[PDB]
């Protein structure tokens, strides 16, 4: 297959390619996102030195 | 002859006003002092 194979309307998501990307379409289905992000921190302080 | 008795040469002196003349004044800009507890810039840095 090719990418002007896909109907149009499904190439508004994540198109996958086997065999290549089948790690990506257990992670799909299993929906879980691949990259874990960092729980968002406070945010930082700031220090005055003046001049 | 004649006699310059009457009509004598005249010398001439200005009355100067200078004794009653103002002086010259020079200006100068009272500084806000740093020695007094002035501002300063808030150079501003980030704890990460």
């Amino acid at each position: 297959a090719k990418k002007e194979h896909v109907p149009t309307w499904l190439q508004n998501t994540h198109v996958y390619s086997w065999p290549k990307n089948k790690k990506n379409i257990l992670l799909r289905l299993l929906r879980e996102e691949e990259f874990v992000a960092p729980p968002r921190g406070p945010l930082p302080t700031l220090q005055v030195v003046p001049l | 002859v004649r006699e310059p008795g009457s009509q004598a040469c005249l010398a001439i002196d200005p009355l100067v006003g200078e004794e009653g003349g103002a002086a010259v004044a020079k200006l100068e800009p009272h500084l806000q002092p740093r020695g007094q507890p002035a501002p300063q810039p808030l150079h501003t840095l980030v704890l990460a």
